[PDB]
């Protein structure tokens, strides 16, 4: 379990090309999974 | 055709989709060379 950008979600893939499928989440061309994606915003609001 | 042509450019998954496409290509290929060996060494063998 990770956040990243919406637009970002494309990147977890199996064997995928991307800066977060490269430096830090690479799933492989072999894998078997299902990914679940939805935006956190309302719990992601700080001031900061 | 040219198999580093191919490595070099594409994104992992497209690039195993167009190898398979090649070695399927010429596994075919290499099969019907050695069906054409075979049928061919079975003329030679009958004559030999």
């Amino acid at each position: 379990s990770f956040v990243i950008r919406g637009d970002e979600v494309r990147q977890i893939a199996p064997g995928q090309t991307g800066k977060i499928a490269d430096y830090n989440y690479k799933l492989p061309d072999d894998f078997t999974g299902c990914v679940i994606a939805w935006n956190s915003n309302n719990l992601d609001s700080k001031v900061g | 055709s040219v198999l580093n042509d191919i490595l070099s450019r594409l994104d992992p998954p497209e690039a195993e989709v167009q190898i398979d496409r090649l070695i399927t290509g010429r596994l075919q290929s290499l099969q019907t060379y050695v069906t054409q060996q075979l049928i061919r060494a079975a003329e030679i063998r009958a004559s030999a």
